[PDB]
């Protein structure tokens, strides 16, 4: 048994993220990242810093001395082969320390940003080090683009499976077509948080809605009619802050959750408040009314919160997934 | 059932030929449309019949261009040898059909070995063709040839077992996409 | 093979395709590739077959490059020249359609003429129906020296068109290799 699956979705949605996901769960090297670890950081602060003065209203500094760190950090921007020398750490992480760029990270929805953020920028001092080696959180949080098609093979339980991961933003999108003819079931990955963002493509379209459009177009293709859909929507601990915290509302953005109200046969999380469940739950039924239109028995769509990062939630629905291709005799 | 059926196939080990009228459009200034059209059958129908001679497949013919294959429909390990030999053949019967012209007629041709997909496209009136881009090359070959003389590729002269003797080609210098790929090109003597 | 006194003559490349056509382990060496461009040429076929179109005869495609005529069936007058026309823009129509599937942005690139062709067979291997002249290469130029989404015509052909209730506009001097410099226009929308 062969099954030859394909990632789709949006930009940033955590389908490279789930690759890995496989190599760590299925199948020395780990020095090469290290560099893009650092990028990643690097293009962290800088970009936070950057956003500042460009902001309705601007967001100042906590502390006026600060202002300097800022002056390095931005005339440090475009250097090409950097080689992040200690002074870095420091003005990087005292930068982070800073209240002001904290604020300016709260408002992070307005700008461009990359989720790892706030996860890199609390290790500065470990990622800091010579010595240093990174973990298997680290290697995960990693974010590098995506352009091409990339094929990894695997076995679980001595079933052959091959995963296919492309390019997500629009440029990319017109290579998805090579694997349409002869695909087992379609992986549509969703960014479950980034309801109050807008993609990077143009900087207006809503992520989400965008990631629905999508998903709609892929649902009622005319190479996609019988291939079945594995819908990740993935980010809920992203998700699930951002509710809870209540900043940015979602009716703010998708107005229809207005009036929508939590369902009978849904399932929560041991202990999970009730908003977190309405809010994924509203998310969910979204992508549902796209595909409880069209199709007709003919192929089908399976819901599924999911945390890429976290290899705990990825295992558990990964084989609710293989459950799922050889309960359909696919 | 999702798309359409797809009548092709890959093939590797294969050899792709291409030539061309040289001057044509300045042919085509003195005899009236007819009387091409009676040249061009009178040499291809000659060219069709070198074709099975030599063990090879006519795909195409786009008005004053030939294009055949050789490695078809089931393979050959001497597949090479054949097209440069249909070449040969090639030539000097366009030298017989200068006859006919009394005018300054030249075929270019280009020869390049590699890996092909063939069948036929679309629904209705199907034509049998070959894609890639070593055919996208072979036809390179033919554009920066030389008059009445046979360009090949590198990869065409590894399957050619050293039997004929060659001369640098030069393509880099007559075509773009040939010196765009670094491509070293030799010429039959 | 007879000649005719007024076909004409459509090419309408996708230039955009070249460039997308890639060999690769994962897409079978341009395999998948091929398998779009079967569908378009299949959703391009698809229209010879629609009643208002019946009067249209597909030759041939070359590479990606549907080569199409009207006017064949004869011992306005000009209303086979709009007809392609008509058929050009349904030929767009269906691209977009696929665009939208396929995730691109394809362009069909139109060049039509009209005028005298010498038509019938060519080739002893495999006879195949094809059309011959200087209106036929002449069209094909208008395709090479063409313009995305829009349709080049010659003036001869601008003529009638607005005879026929289209509205032009002058590109202006393309050199014609053999026949020189003529002017050219592109049709309205
Ligand atoms: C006055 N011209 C003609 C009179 C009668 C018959 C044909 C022609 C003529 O010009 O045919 C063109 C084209 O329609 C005809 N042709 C190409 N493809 C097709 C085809 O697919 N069907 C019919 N005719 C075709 O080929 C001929 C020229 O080949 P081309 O590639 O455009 O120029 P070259 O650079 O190869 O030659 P030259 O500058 O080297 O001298
Ligand atoms: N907190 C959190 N971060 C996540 C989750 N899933 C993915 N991410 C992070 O989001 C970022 C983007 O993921 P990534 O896999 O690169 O996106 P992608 O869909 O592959 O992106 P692309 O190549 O199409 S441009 C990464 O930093 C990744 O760690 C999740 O469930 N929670
Ligand atoms: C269809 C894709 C692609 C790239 C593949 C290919 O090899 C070609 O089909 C050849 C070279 C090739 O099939 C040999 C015949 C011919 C007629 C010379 C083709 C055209 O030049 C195509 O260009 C056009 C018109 O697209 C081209 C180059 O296009
Ligand atoms: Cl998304
Ligand atoms: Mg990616
Ligand atoms: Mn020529
Ligand atoms: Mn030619």
């Amino acid at each position: 048994a062969t099954h030859r699956l394909l990632l789709l979705g949006a930009g940033e949605s955590g389908k490279s993220t789930i690759v890995k996901q496989m190599r760590i769960l299925h199948v020395g090297e780990k020095a090469t990242k290290v560099q893009d670890i650092k990028n990643n950081l690097k293009e962290a602060i800088e970009t936070i810093v950057a956003a500042m003065s460009n902001l309705v209203p601007p967001v100042e500094l906590a502390n006026p001395e600060n202002q300097f760190r800022v002056d390095y950090i931005l005339s440090v921007m475009n250097v090409p082969d950097f080689d992040f020398p200690p002074e870095f750490y420091e003005h990087a992480k005292a930068l982070w320390e800073d209240e002001g760029v904290r604020a300016c990270y709260e408002r992070s929805n307005e700008y461009q940003l990359i989720d790892c953020a706030q996860y890199f920028l609390d290790k500065i001092d470990v990622i800091k080090q010579d010595d240093y080696v990174p973990s298997d959180q680290d290697l995960l949080r990693c974010r590098v683009l995506t352009s091409g098609i990339f094929e990894t093979k695997f076995q679980v339980d001595k079933v052959n499976f091959h995963m296919f991961d492309v390019g997500g933003q629009r440029d990319e999108r017109r290579k998805w077509i090579q694997c349409f003819n002869d695909v087992t079931a379609i992986i549509f990955v969703v960014a479950s948080s980034s309801y109050n963002m807008v993609i990077r493509e143009d900087n207006q379209t809503n992520r989400l809605q965008e990631a629905l459009n999508l998903f709609k177009s892929i649902w009622n293709n005319r190479w996609l009619r019988t291939i079945s859909v594995i819908l990740f929507l993935n980010k809920q601990d992203l998700l699930a802050e951002k509710v809870l915290a209540g900043k940015s509302k979602i009716e703010d953005y998708f107005p229809e959750f207005a009036r929508y109200t939590t369902p009978e046969d849904a399932t929560p999380e041991p202990g999970e408040d009730p908003r977190v469940t309405r809010a994924k739950y509203f998310i969910r039924d979204e992508f549902l009314r796209i595909s409880t239109a069209s199709g007709d028995g003919r192929h089908y769509c399976y819901p599924h919160f999911t945390c890429a990062v976290d290899t705990e939630n990825i295992r558990r629905v990964f084989n609710d997934c293989r459950d799922i291709i050889q309960r359909m005799h696919l | 059932m999702m798309f359409h059926k797809i009548y092709i196939q890959k093939h590797d080990n294969v050899s792709i030929l291409f030539a061309d009228i040289e001057g044509f459009t300045s042919l085509a200034s003195q005899c009236t449309a007819q009387e091409l059209v009676m040249t061009l059958n009178e040499l291809f129908a000659r060219f069709d019949k070198l074709a099975a001679e030599n063990h090879c497949l006519r795909i195409k013919i786009l008005g004053d261009c030939y294009y055949c294959v050789s490695g078809l429909p089931e393979a050959r390990a001497d597949h090479a040898h054949c097209c440069v030999e249909m070449g040969m053949d090639m030539i000097e019967a366009i030298s017989l059909v200068r006859e006919m012209t009394g005018v300054n007629v030249n075929m270019r041709v280009g020869i390049h070995s590699g890996r092909v997909h063939c069948g036929v496209l679309g629904l209705r009136k199907w034509q049998f063709d070959v894609w890639s881009n070593d055919v996208t090359l072979a036809n390179h070959m033919e554009a920066g040839g030389k008059a009445g003389r046979i360009h090949i590729t590198k990869a065409t002269l590894s399957y050619l077992n050293g039997d004929y003797e060659v001369e640098p080609g030069c393509g880099g210098e007559r075509n773009a996409y040939l010196k765009e790929h670094s491509i070293e090109t030799f010429l039959i003597l | 093979h007879q000649s005719y006194d007024c076909v004409c003559v459509m090419f309408a490349s996708i230039p955009d395709f070249k460039e997308f056509y890639t060999e690769s382990d994962v897409n079978k060496e341009g395999l998948e590739c091929l398998r779009l461009l079967n569908e378009i040429i299949a959703d391009f076929d698809d229209l010879l077959s629609k009643p208002k179109f019946s009067g249209v005869e597909k030759i041939k495609t070359i590479g990606s490059t549907y080569m199409a005529a009207t006017g064949l069936s004869a011992i306005r007058q000009y209303m086979h020249i709009g007809t392609m026309v008509e058929f050009a823009y349904a030929l767009v129509g269906k691209l977009d359609a696929i665009n939208k599937h396929s995730f691109n942005d394809f362009k069909l690139r139109v060049g039509i003429n009209h005028g005298p062709v010498i038509a019938g067979v060519i080739g002893a291997q495999k006879p195949q129906y094809d059309i011959w002249g200087n209106t036929v290469n002449v069209a094909s130029r208008m395709d090479s020296t063409g313009v995305l989404d829009k349709i080049q015509v010659t003036e001869e052909t601008s003529l009638i068109l607005q005879t026929l209730g289209y509205t032009c506009t002058c590109r202006g001097i393309i050199n014609v290799k053999g026949k020189g410099d003529l002017k050219t226009y592109f049709v309205n929308t």
